[PDB]
């Protein structure tokens, strides 16, 4: 004669990641780190670009 | 400490570094240390029946 069973299971997490790169040219940093020194006509076009 | 409210006021502030061969675990910090700020924990993500 049989008797009923109970089961207990435990599962755990597994850690992964996702990484993506993004480059900024040195002249872009120079154009965006002026801190209120430039502002002529030809510099604005390069800054907007 | 973990920022818990102290329960009892300790009297007789003496040099506890000399009586170091009591207690179980004695860590002495000069002014501050980066090992006081730790927040690792385990989490249970639900049980299913």
């Amino acid at each position: 004669v049989d008797q009923p069973v109970h089961n207990y299971m435990v599962k755990r997490i597994h850690k992964r990641s996702l990484s993506a790169a993004f480059a900024i040219a040195s002249e872009a940093l120079s154009l965006l780190s002026n801190t209120y020194v430039d502002g002529t006509e030809i510099d604005s076009s390069l800054r907007i670009r | 400490p973990a920022g818990i409210i102290p329960t009892g006021n300790v009297l007789s502030t003496i040099e506890v570094c000399a009586h170091r061969c009591i207690f179980d675990f004695f860590k002495q910090i000069r002014s501050d240390d980066n090992s006081l700020y730790s927040a690792q924990f385990d989490i249970l993500l639900g049980t299913y029946c």
